[PDB]
């Protein structure tokens, strides 16, 4: 749901507040082809220390829910692009899967990951998200069965999302790369923890339709505060070259 | 992954195929012969089963209502139910041809338990414990250091029992192929729920058949403690189906239902979905944790059991709650009047089941489960009272 | 009164009534049905008997030698052989029509388990020991407490046990009228030294009983630490018939026999009068009492029972002796290894098991007596390792 | 072996030296019609705490078995008053019966009482201590039966020692009334005494002898190498002179 040789943008929702968020999201926005705002959890799983870290700020500086769509919404009042939200499944399922989705889409969403809630368990979700006009999201691991990375393609309306096991890329997330792209109709953006220009290269030319990055961004936000927008762009221009 | 509506495997893809795997071979385990004939084989020579059926005469009496029995797991090898279900993965995990064991501790109750199994099956241990933690428990780590077992501190975040989880899995995720994740509750994603209360079930079936060959009857009322759950899941299962026999589940009730200081999930949580499984947690106005509190620290946790919500909900089971007050009057009591010191966990049921006895009949049967020796708590008491 | 010509009844006239009522009572109630109904009713269901025999598989293999069987005493309720005899004369006492149960304690383990039986059946329990093992003692004397017992600290002379043990003394000759005195150990003056090993003797019966299922026979040899005496004896008795059974006692070597900081009585000590009875003692060139050590408190005796003294006479029973070094290697070795943690008395029993184990055929059979839990040891060991 | 109404002191042996030991005996002579001397053991059975600590004290001074006999031979260079040597029986049995004996006689020892060797057990005892010449001495408590009392007399040489079970005990004179209604031998009483109202009730009630250790013992652990003089002032008061 981007332009192929996309870079993506990761920044969690309200951290350190809900307006610098927005700033970091206009400052970045020229370099991205897509963007994936992650929505404050108190509890997230093997989500890794960057960005669980991320989340225990947004929340401790009293993050809520309605700041998430406020974000995205006011960032549409300049932009246009793609916006994928990236929750757990407790939010949406506290709101009602459908209210959820709907407030999503009218929010200015494109596409949503729930992070926790396995594939053959999103039957009713896929569902009700094309009814409400929200592309989905799935990820694969380098664990993950040839058998289900079919399944799991199959259900995705937006992009295939590929995650490391664990700055060399692992020979693990390149084999995983490589199925996907040979086994996939979707699109595929690849998070395998990019650092520094040479990444992006190889995956790119490797096939990857799109590259996330987060934790390289995050652990900046972490370091600057508000005060981090310039640094953000300097790394993002890194990045791209 | 079900009971009823709750249940489930709610985790990111990358913990799918571990867990899939497991589901596997717990399947073609449960009930191979050779499998259960060692696990019987290790549960008594080693682990001491069956514990006693102990008749609380004298507390009965002092009391004047029902007569209460208890279901000794305090004598267990380790002091605790936990034992049966530690023993019953390791086992699992040896069988499926893992050579290492790794799993996550706070009080370091389940850090010691897994410990001792992986020592008695000789596999490779590594627990991971928050830095806080380590420095809290320092008798605990010496204790699963002297097992064999290496004791990883954490000290990302807040260097606390999350923190340490969260590295537990991470862990996994990378060397589940030789590794297993050894659970300590009736929590978690499927199969975890259920594969941990199949190796507690023990626990009710001798009881069953004591009970019966003491009182030539079923019970009245079985008590039993609740934390994430899985002693009290032990004990109740197999009376699921004896209509007669009443289930009682006691939550801790902290400082009050009426002061946030507790850990009542299923007496005052909503339902919802953390730590891979749809249950009762304790949370906050946005759906957040909230922070939870008890005199007993396995009894401090923000969720419960798949199960246990299942059975709130059809009504086959009745959750009440007890403070840490009165929990504490049950320690003592307890100790002074049956010369049994018991854990502050188990003293809660102990402590439901004394006011719950004075109103019934001196011909009715209450057997409430002992899950663990109160040696570990002296300390925590020593200092209040 | 005699065993061989050790033992005796040496004591001041005013302790003979209470001794003579004493005898007299426990001839009564030795062979009657109801007390031992009772007895094993308590021992079962309270105390948790039988207690298991555990084959160290994988102790055995990494020595390459004979096999090792273990009797597991640290499983029975308080993590100790001590609860049998505690439970064993208390009921006595209660028959007797006795109120009142007291005892002194050093390290504190004799004067909890006694605690814990007054509790059972309902007796007034008064402790006394040295203020100095008072102040040491900090966690037993709240756990006596939390059973109900009264601790009564002793200030005259050196504040110890042996200033603990008068106060007893004197307690008794005043009060036996309605208060019974609980011997801890195979030792004093007649009738305890035989009472209390009929009381442990249960020990050996489980343990010969075990033995033939597991092995269809036999074993070639028990091996039990000794202290005053009371567990080796208690495990020995029931095969001293069995002329194909090998005993052997394993006494405190401390810090080396040749060093004057142990506590071997049988191995280096003189045969003497002291505590009311003939025995071998470690003696002054003076015949007066000499200092004794021992990493394990419950080994640190300048005595030992007057029956492993006419054992070792006759040569039917053969006592070695274990450095500190040794038993606490065996301590880590257990733990490591077979997943317990035993107590460091038990220790030294494991440790010479060890070495004689490698000396014999893989198809011989050695039984240990762990006689208790190593919880209690923690601090001592976590200090020196 | 000492004359009606008389007044019999009680020291250990070397408490706190054995020269001081030597001192108190030739001071306390004069009012003494018979001594009993105390050997030091490491393990007193209920001896009573006064006399208790004495022991340790004397052997924490290393006191050392020879010494007892040197007092004794050298508080024979100037008196006769006979004197009761007190022992455990390990001491005597580690040295062999007769030998002990016969040293002690040598020594100018004229009776002795071996506190924990039952009267049942003191056959072969009371024979070789007659062969040597030494008097025997057994005790009788309140909560000893008329059986075994008389039994204790007719192995009594010397004479029957009353003690009471810990304002004198009312049990304390019953154990006299039937002691002296029943003994062939004089009997001497070790009650406790601490005022002269107990000297004189207890003579008056037949008591042949009364003994004082604790009231002394507890000025000499008070006083060390100085008592000498207020162990006079206490006996005096006693006497009543
Ligand atoms: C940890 C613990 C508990 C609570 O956990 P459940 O899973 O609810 O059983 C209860 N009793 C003891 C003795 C414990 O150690
Ligand atoms: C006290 C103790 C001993 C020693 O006493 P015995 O009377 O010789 O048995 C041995 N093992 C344990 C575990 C003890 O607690």
């Amino acid at each position: 749901m981007f332009k192929d040789g996309s870079l993506i943008p990761y920044l969690t929702a309200g951290d350190p507040d809900k307006q610098s968020t927005l700033n970091f999201l206009l400052a970045l926005d020229e370099y991205a082809g897509a963007i994936e705002l992650g929505i404050p959890f108190s509890d997230p799983i093997a989500d890794g220390k960057t960005i669980q870290e991320s989340h225990y700020r947004a929340l401790k500086n009293g993050f809520k829910l309605r700041e998430a769509f406020w974000i995205v919404k006011e960032f549409r009042r300049h932009s246009s692009t793609p916006i994928v939200l990236m929750t757990y499944y407790n939010p949406i399922y506290r709101a009602g899967v459908r209210n959820f989705l709907a407030e999503a889409k009218a929010s200015g969403v494109d596409g949503i990951l729930v992070v926790d809630l396995p594939v053959f368990h999103a039957k009713e979700f896929t569902e009700i998200a094309r009814e409400e006009g929200i592309k989905t999201v799935f990820l694969a691991a380098p664990n993950t069965p040839d058998e289900r990375l079919k399944v799991i393609d199959d259900m995705t309306t937006g992009f295939v999302y590929l995650v490391s096991l664990y700055e060399e890329i692992p020979k693990t997330a390149y084999d995983l790369l490589r199925r996907a792209k040979r086994i996939c109709r979707n699109k595929v953006a690849v998070g395998f923890g990019v650092s520094k220009r040479e990444h992006v290269v190889s995956l790119l030319k490797e096939g990857a339709n799109g590259v996330v990055v987060g934790s390289a961004l995050v652990k900046i936000i972490g370091e600057k505060g508000r005060e981090a927008t310039e640094f953000l762009k300097k790394k993002v221009e890194e990045l791209l070259g | 992954m079900w009971f009823g509506e709750f249940g489930g495997q709610y985790v990111p893809e990358t913990l799918i195929e571990p867990l899939k795997e497991l589901e596997k071979a717990y399947k073609r385990f449960k009930d191979d012969e050779e499998f259960n004939r060692q696990l019987n084989y290790y549960l008594k020579t080693w682990a001491g089963r069956p514990t006693p059926l102990y008749y609380a005469k004298r507390l009965t009496e002092k009391i004047g209502g029902a007569k209460i029995y208890l279901k000794r797991e305090d004598l267990v090898h380790g002091g605790a139910h936990k034992t049966n279900n530690a023993i019953g993965q390791a086992l699992l995990a040896k069988f499926m041809g893992k050579t290492r064991l790794i799993a996550e501790t706070g009080a370091g109750q389940h850090g010691v338990a897994t410990a001792m199994a992986g020592a008695l099956l000789g596999m490779k241990v590594d627990i991971y414990m928050g830095a806080e933690d380590v420095e809290r428990q320092k008798m605990n780590v010496f204790r699963m250091k002297l097992l064999g077992a290496n004791v990883i501190p954490v000290n990302s975040g807040s260097r606390t029992l999350k923190d340490a989880i969260n590295e537990a899995l991470r862990d996994w995720v990378a060397t589940f192929e030789y590794t297993h994740y050894l659970i300590g509750s009736v929590v978690g994603p499927h199969p975890y729920p259920t594969i941990v209360r199949d190796f507690q079930s023990v626990i009710g079936r001798e009881a069953k058949a004591q009970i019966l060959e003491a009182e030539g009857q079923l019970p009245d009322v079985i008590v039993a403690c609740v934390g994430g759950g899985s002693n009290a899941m032990g004990i109740f299962y197999p009376f699921v189906n004896d209509k007669k026999v009443k289930l009682v589940g006691v939550e801790a009730g902290g400082k009050g239902l009426e002061s946030g200081k507790h850990s009542a999930s299923l007496n005052a949580g909503q339902v919802g979905v953390f730590h891979g499984m749809l249950s009762y947690f304790l949370q906050d106005e946005e759906g957040q944790i909230k922070p939870t509190h008890s005199i007993a620290p396995g009894l401090d946790y923000p969720g419960v059991g798949p199960e246990h919500a299942y059975l709130k909900k059809i009504q086959r089971a009745e959750y009440v709650t007890v403070t840490d007050e009165e929990a504490l009057k049950a320690f003592h009591e307890l100790s002074r009047t049956e010369g049994i010191i018991p854990a502050l966990e188990s003293a809660h049921a102990v402590a439901y089941a004394m006011k719950l006895a004075k109103e019934m009949s001196r011909d009715e049967i209450i057997i409430v489960n002992l899950s663990g020796r109160g040696d570990k708590d002296l300390d925590i008491v020593l200092k209040v009272s």
